[PDB]
RNA sequence: AUGGAGAGUUUGAUCCUGGCUCAGGAUGAACGCUGGCGGCGUGCCUAAUACAUGCAAGUCGAGCGAACGUUAGCGGCGGACGGGUGAGUAACACGUGGAUAACCUACCUAUAAGACUGGGAUAACUUCGGGAAACCGUAGCUAAUACCGGAUAAUAUAGUGAAAGACACUUAUAGAUGGAUCCGCGCUGCAUUAGCUAGUUGGUAAGGUAACGGCUUACCAAGGCAACGAUGCAUAGCCGACCUGAGAGGGUGAUCGGCCACACUGGAACUGAGACACGGUCCAGACUCCUACGGGAGGCAGCAGUAGGGAAUCUUCCGCAAUGGGCGAAAGCCUGACGGAGCAACGCCGCGUGAGUGAUGAAGGUCUAUCGUAAAACUCUGUUAUUAGGGAGAACAUAUGUCACAUCUUGACGUACCUAAUCAGAAAGCCACGGCUAACUACGUGCCAGCAGCCGCGGUAAUACGUAGGUGGCAAGCGUUAUCCGGAAUUAUUGGGCGUAAAGCGCGCGUAGGCGGUUUUUUAAGUCUGAUGUGAAAGCCCACGGCUCAACCGUGGAGGGUCAUUGGAAACUGGAAAACUUG
């Protein structure tokens, strides 16, 4: 802890990397390279369905979705929740990040989201997998 | 508002008085706090004089009347 | 060339102003060195005209005259015709 | 759009630089060309530039220090 | 110095830890929901996109060549325009002081030399003409406070231009304008870039910019460098702003830019009261294109709107009236500078959509007394809604009579404060639904679907889930979107381990220098701190006053932060003479 040599050598931080770094980005045709953004929103338009068997924590049955973003990639989410949406090539509310027992997945649906409402047995959530117009 | 006393010393030199003196100063750092020292270089002239091989002296900030050089004053400590 | 200016930081609810001596080709709004004070011109707010121009009024023999309809608050004050 | 008057106004501006500073093309081709080569040169032919760069440099454009560097290169010029 | 209590983290366990997920928000923060209204504000932040066009600083003269100052464009203006920004540079582009022994100038204001003498040409009327038009040819022109001899005009210590309405001209000269000729600290990262560029060192040029001078050139020697960042080199604005710390300030500097890089393109003969010029001037390029194919030259980094990319990403509603730039001895303009706004429940507020309430009150919705003081059917407020008159501010102007200045000259929004009688014109709906992040119980459910902010749940009592009456927070608000802040003490400038997490020299060797005996020290720099300069701030370590309180303005006592003067204390890192010696 002597301070001589810190200023002729330094120190560094911590070291860490930032969560979801394949999402957050817009990608390019026009200049072909991706755009660091952050984005509030995006949309997320769909090329198969996808489901893997093997599960030991829950060992209950659910799928999820395979969704791809933009141009030539591999871009994969999960459905969270009660409601099976037997359906494909929407174009909705992304959901940012991912939810707890799923690796590599972190792109997800809000509720609503323009493609379609949501799984309709739910009027108790209000606020989950579908719920609008719900009596309080 | 006048002009400074800058001093220093010398170090090397080249035909015809391609002239010089050596500047520093007392001052730290803002981050890590030590009293390192500390120095830049600059550019006086004489006729041939004020040259290498001892000439600590003064200098000045002026008009230059000068090529990129800038000098003029030589105030002295001694010769060798 | 010089003309008047005014701060801005935020209130109104009665036409206010201020006296300063900024450039001529600019707008209302102008940058000020010696801030004299400000102007309240909405003939209700009398406790806000404490403008001391004391080099805003040195530019009679140096270069001004009233303009843009601004000589009704030199009318009452009369520090000019010096020459 | 008011270029209407000045598209052209910068062409009389022109014309009205360009032939004076040419007639001192003549003015700098008699005197300081010949205040060496002997010729007589240094009187009423140094003169005549006195009243014709006067004719020139009373407008902000022409010379104004410049002017004193151009009036003492050739009549100081002893 | 208005000072730092976070959810859970170890193996199995107290214990020294270990940081994560994570918090709350704040973001030009909004998306499904929900869409009582608004005070005021901002939204090509999708693409500094290609274009439905134009759009924009503009018109005129008792001083001047058409008509009963109209009709010129000489002259003046403009042209570098308002606006648009943060495409492009490590740069004096940027905030402040500043040698000027690197600087000057008409616009703001007074003027001052005088107002003498001049010729006469050019725009329009076009005068005369070929031909898709209009592009171009003849070509006297008629004037102009002017294209314009000449006198001295000032810096020889010997430089010229003035052609005033009426009881307005050109110069010796100025205060000034953007700036700055420039000085300084302002002026980031990449060691996968040191044997240093031939100009590296600086003197020496005919030259010249309002501006010294390797700035091109002028003359010669480099080791100038030198292991210290030469140099390369990647984003390339800074600076009042905002979340913010206790404080150092610490970062992003977008509404808000006061300063600068930037207008199809490479230039550009040009020029200017200020230059290579966003609707200029020409000639090279590839663009949607206009053209008897004279060949046109245009692109909204200036309002719109079009195909759009679109988390949202706006009104072509109006036209000068809030300031006059410019033209004008004048009455007058253009506003697309600034204005007038569908308003997006985007900011959050101004508050309004139920009352006096009510005996526990029912026909009972998780539970099987719970939210039930649920209810009804009675009354209370204007404040939403039938109308109404709606004039909130404020002072404009040669001749009016003689730069202090002014009347017979200032209502699109010009109707607001709208008490206003006032019915009853509901304030969408809240999450998980246990315990932490704050939550209440269960039928559906028999592992079939499935709960889940780190912890964490259904296999026959999900005090989680499907769903159902709500208590903790709420009513213009429900779950989510992700950015740095004290918190993160996981920077350590305040607040960093050595044997042991995640960490100590192969060492004989060892340049630079960080450190680097005792005592007196010559120093009189600096710290001790400070006379001074006390040069402004709107607001500062504060508070307050205008305002239906909130959107929109202000007294500045805190001196503007060694800024215009260098200090006295030698106790010392500091021009640095030695002595001590056993270390």
């Amino acid at each position: 802890p002597t301070i001589n040599q810190l200023v002729r050598k330094p120190r560094q931080s911590k070291i860490k990397k930032s969560d979801s770094p394949a999402l957050n980005k817009g990608f390019n045709s026009k200049k072909k390279k991706f755009t660091d953004l952050n984005s509030p929103q995006k949309r997320g338009v769909c090329t198969r369905v996808g489901t893997m068997t093997p599960k030991k924590p829950n060992s209950a049955l659910r799928k999820y979705a395979r969704v791809r973003l933009s141009n030539n990639i591999e871009i994969n989410a999960y459905i969270p929740g009660i409601g099976h949406n037997l359906q494909e090539h929407s174009v909705v509310l992304v959901r940012g990040g991912r939810v707890k027992d799923l690796p590599g997945v972190r792109y997800h649906i809000v509720r609503g989201a323009l493609d379609t409402s949501g799984v309709d047995g739910r009027r108790q959530g209000r606020s989950l997998y579908g719920t609008k117009k719900p009596k309080n | 508002n006048d002009r400074k006393v800058y001093v220093g010393k010398v170090v090397s030199d080249k035909m015809d008085k391609t002239i010089t003196v050596l500047v520093e100063t007392y001052k730290t750092h803002k981050l890590y706090g030590k009293r390192v020292k500390y120095s830049k270089k600059y550019k006086t002239h004489d006729e041939n004089n004020s040259a290498k091989l001892g000439d600590i002296v003064k200098i000045q900030e002026t008009r230059p009347l000068s090529a990129t050089k800038r000098f003029r004053l030589v105030e002295i400590v001694e010769e060798s | 060339a010089v003309k008047i200016r005014l701060t801005r930081l935020g209130s109104k609810r009665n036409p206010f102003y201020r006296i300063v001596v900024a450039d001529a080709r600019s707008p209302r709004d102008g940058r000020i060195i010696e801030q004299i004070g400000t102007y309240n011109p909405t003939s209700a707010n009398a406790p806000e005209i404490k403008v001391d121009e004391a080099l805003a009024l040195k530019w009679l023999n140096d270069g001004a005259k009233p303009t843009d309809t601004v000589h009704n608050i030199l009318s009452k004050e009369g520090i000019m015709k010096k020459f | 759009k008011s270029a209407i008057k000045r598209v052209k106004t910068t062409e009389k501006a022109e014309a009205r630089n360009i032939s004076q500073k040419s007639a001192m093309r003549t003015a700098v081709k008699n005197a300081k060309t010949a205040v060496s080569n002997n010729a007589d040169n240094k009187n009423e032919l140094v003169s005549l530039a006195v009243k014709l760069v006067d004719k020139a440099a009373q407008s902000n454009l022409i010379h104004s220090n410049k002017a004193d560097r151009i009036k003492s290169q050739l009549m100081t010029a002893n």
